[PDB]
RNA sequence: UUGACCUCAAAUCAGGUAGGAGUACCCGCUGAACUUAAGCAUAUCAAUAAGCGGAGGAAAAGAAACCAACCGGGAUUGCCUUAGUAACGGCGAGUGAAGCGGCAAAAGCUCAAAUUUGAAAUCUGGUACCUUCGGUGCCCGAGUUGUAAUUUGGAGAGGG
RNA sequence: GUUCUUUGUAAAGUGCCUUCGAAGAGUCGAGUUGUUUGGGAAUGCAGCUCUAAGUGGGUGGUAAAUUCCAUCUAAAGCUAA
RNA sequence: UUGACAUUGUGAAGAGAUC
């Protein structure tokens, strides 16, 4: 009975995975956990939907 | 997180934060609420004034169902109406056209006078109000309907 | 009962208009039923009085209903019991001892 | 052990209370297996949609009056008034609860408007055979709303006789507390001579 | 019929006919065995609005119990423990007298069933029962949609798990706010509200 | 003397059934003290642990002698909530539910009490064949001190 | 799905007016003794003593009498999730 | 060890206003 998960406000949840989105683009904070962009077209990278 | 708590910090201290002298021990001042006429009387007054005793009444089987009378100030009143619709009852404000404010439908048990509603005329439905809610709303050029 | 049309007082409560649909056939399971009349009569004048019901028509022509109310109050249980109890045993003294 | 400011608090801990801890870990592990079960039935039970019909129904107490609620059935006062029987109305997916009672004309009217659309609204197969199956939906309460009408409108004239609202409130209160005193003083009355 | 009037006549159990037949019968059973086979009921009307036929594989028993408290045993009436708990002689056994009945023949006839039972006679000493006992792996009840739920195992000895009708009594199994502390049960209920209930996300 | 009848027996009578194990969960009975109260005796521990009887894949409960005071609800059960509240208690320590509301699951029923009396219409078994979890005919038997059909309070029955 | 079986002068259901409408007792309820419950002039159970009624009875969370209203229909039985 | 109620039915004598 230890607590295991957590609540987290489904407003603020919603926070979280709004900057995340948002920190896809701005290619310098891409680099900073790999992720090779160098070669890329440009960001963020819009593929055509047939894909 | 145990990496942030202080015993954490009292490795290697003897006493891990509880004094040499008094040590730390089981129960030193009983169990709970032990001795609360007693030893621990100087505490409960100063911090639980009124504790021991009876007061008033019983009741037997209590339902807070007959009790149930949520209260609505007119300082609010105006919330009821949709905010869509609001601002076109502030402006042309008269008679023959009123806002018709059911407040049982929003939950609320009686109209208390607070303070100022403007001075737009409108239909206020309550089960119970208060001798000044009227009053205001009477003369804001409304009338209270009561309801069951 | 017409509820008043406002939140207390008499007849307090929402205006309705009402139906008042044909009753439940139980609210009847007290019913007379002839047969039973017939039967509850027969049983009684084979079986007859019971000892404590000899003794409630000793006081009732001795003591009268003051007295007799109060022993059939103590032998049944209540005294709402005891009141029908001392009609019965006046009948049973009348209906026998007089016509 | 009362120390400091700090508001008494009751826990009751003080029996074996470690034994009976129940832990819901299950809480999304029985979810999927209420999701099949349903999924389940929803195969075996054919087109029938899971659910029967309920009665829109008024709900009891002070508190919770002025909402209207699903009920248990419908009534058999108002299954015949739609025209249909008691015992039939089980077998189209319709709720029949005995024990309740119309003391009320308009969610009479409303019962009965509701088994109306019901009966129109759905197909019966034929006993014989055939059967064009009709694609079940799974939800009678997602076609069959149940809503809260309408008392009042918004906008109208302003009716002033001068009434005084809780005047009248006032009144109504004193008068039921007095009714009393006023039989057994005006029983001394009519008693005399 | 028949039977209205036999109904009545059981309920005066004072009048001078019957309390001539409860000093006859009385003395007729206390010869017999404690618990002894009846060859035909004793008031056909009771046994019959209790779910009783006359056919083959409905038996009837007559039981004899002992009357008076429950003795709470002890060497020598000594408790050892609180005074509170001390008493001895007047404690009164939360099962009732019928019960201890029903459960008696539910061991001797083991192959049999315990439908009911009612109460045939009482005197000081002892009080006398007639019990209800179908026989399931007879051919007649197996048959006969009525009577074959019986037959099903969940039904075995009714009585030692307290199913009987008097044994639902004695559970205080009834509905309304009288019974709230025992209704769906006693234990079971009292185990639902001490269980500590830990949803994942804590409420 | 002969047969019935009631009641009670004897069979290595014909055919069946129960016991013991598991026992975590479920239905009861029986029943503590340590401990808490800074002592202790009511209280608490606890209607618990040990002892005992009885079951199942779940058990128990269950279609109201229910809740209510409402514009009334509508079997049981479970969760969330009501609520650590109403109330109990050297009113001390402590103990402590229920109605309504929101959900998961949803399902209802048949007996005693009726003259079928122009027809015990009902049943077990032995036996014989057969299309065999059973069917058909026949022969002792149960049963009138009442077996089936009709009816269970929401109704319903005999009529017309 | 496909076939073989016509069950029966069978059973069932629906309106109308009449005549009826059966409904569970050493139990309900009561006093008391012990237990038990949040249940408080007594929540449940159990003992021993008393013991019902049939427009009756139970309940309506403060004992009682008086008169009303509301509610269901006890002392028999089954049932899945 | 005593009293009361129940087991518990049938009825006579003699004192006490039940023994």
């Amino acid at each position: 009975w230890r607590k295991w998960n957590v609540k987290v406000n489904h407003n603020e949840k919603r926070y979280a995975t709004a900057s995340a989105i948002a920190a896809t683009a701005v290619a310098s904070l891409v680099l900073a956990r790999g992720h090779r962009v160098e070669k890329i077209p440009e960001i963020p990278l819009v593929v055509s939907t047939d894909l | 997180p145990s990496r942030f708590t202080k015993t954490r910090k009292h490795r290697g201290h003897v006493s891990a934060g509880k004094g040499r002298i008094g040590k730390h021990r089981k129960h030193p001042g009983g169990r709970g609420m032990a001795g609360g006429q007693h030893h621990h009387r100087i505490n409960m007054d100063k911090y639980h004034p009124g504790y021991f005793g009876k007061v008033g009444m019983r009741y037997f089987h209590k339902q807070q169902a007959h009790f149930w009378k949520p209260v609505l100030n007119l300082d609010k009143l105006w919330t009821l109406i949709p905010e869509d619709k609001r601002d076109q009852y502030l402006k042309s404000a008269s008679k023959e056209t009123a806002p018709v404010i059911d407040t049982l439908a929003a939950g609320y048990g009686k109209i208390l006078g607070k303070g100022r509603i403007p001075n737009v005329p409108v239909i206020v439905k309550a089960r119970f109000v208060s001798k000044l809610a009227e009053e205001k709303i009477r003369a804001a050029g409304g009338v209270v309907e009561l309801i069951a | 009962t017409v509820k008043t049309g406002i939140a207390i007082g008499l007849n307090k409560g929402k205006k309705v208009t009402s139906m008042t649909p044909a009753p439940k056939i139980s609210y009847k399971k007290g019913a007379a039923s002839n047969r039973t009349k017939f039967v509850r009569s027969l049983v009684r004048e084979i079986a007859g009085l019971s000892p404590y019901e000899r003794r409630l028509i000793d006081l009732i022509r001795n003591s009268g209903e003051k007295r007799a109310r109060k022993v059939a109050k103590k032998r049944l249980g209540s005294f709402t019991r005891a009141k029908a109890k001392v009609e019965e045993m006046n009948n049973i003294i009348a209906a026998s001892r007089r016509h | 052990a009362i120390s400091k400011n700090l508001p008494i608090l009751k826990n009751h801990f003080r029996k074996h209370w470690q034994e009976r801890v129940k832990v819901h870990f299950d809480q999304a592990g029985k979810k999927v297996s209420r999701r099949n079960a349903r999924a389940t039935r929803a195969a075996k039970i054919a087109p029938r949609p899971l659910d029967l019909l309920r009665p829109v129904v008024r709900a009891p107490t002070v508190k919770y009056n002025r909402k209207v609620r699903a009920g248990r059935g419908f009534t058999l006062a108002e299954v015949k008034a739609a025209g249909l029987t008691a015992a039939y109305a089980r077998t189209i997916g319709i709720a029949v609860d005995h024990r309740r009672q119309n003391r009320n004309q308009e969610i009479f009217d409303a019962n009965v408007q509701r088994l109306k659309e019901y009966q129109s609204k759905i197909i019966v197969f034929p006993r014989n055979g055939k059967a064009p199956e009709a694609e079940q939906v799974l939800s009678a309460a997602a076609t069959f709303p149940i809503a809260q009408p309408a008392t009042d409108v918004e906008a109208r004239a302003v009716q002033d006789n001068g009434e005084s609202a809780f005047r009248t409130l006032r009144l109504a209160r004193s008068e039921k507390k007095f009714r009393g005193i006023r039989e057994k003083r005006a029983r001394e009355k009519a008693e005399a001579e | 019929g028949a039977y209205k009037y036999l109904e009545e006549l059981q309920r005066k159990k004072q009048s001078d006919v019957l309390r001539f037949l409860q000093r006859v019968r009385v003395w007729e059973y206390r010869q017999k065995n404690v618990i002894h086979r009846a060859a035909r009921p004793t008031r056909p009307d009771k046994a019959r609005r209790l779910g009783y036929k006359a056919k083959q594989g409905f038996v009837i028993y007559r039981v004899r119990v002992r009357r008076g408290n429950r003795k709470r045993p002890v060497p020598k009436g000594a408790t050892y423990g609180k005074p509170t708990n001390q008493g001895v002689n007047e404690l009164k056994y939360q099962r009732s007298l019928r019960a201890t009945a029903e459960e008696r023949v539910g061991r001797r006839a083991a192959n049999l069933r315990v439908l009911n039972s009612y109460w045939v006679n009482q005197d000081s000493t002892y009080k006398y029962f007639e019990v209800i006992l179908v026989d399931p792996q007879h051919k007649a009840i197996r048959r006969d949609a009525r009577y074959n739920w019986i037959c099903d195992p969940v039904h075995k000895h009714r009585e030692a798990r307290g199913l009987t009708a008097t044994g639902k009594k004695s559970r205080g199994i009834n509905k309304g706010h009288k019974f709230n502390n025992t209704k769906a049960g006693r234990r079971k209920t009292w185990k639902r509200q001490n269980t500590l209930s830990l949803w994942r996300y804590r409420k």
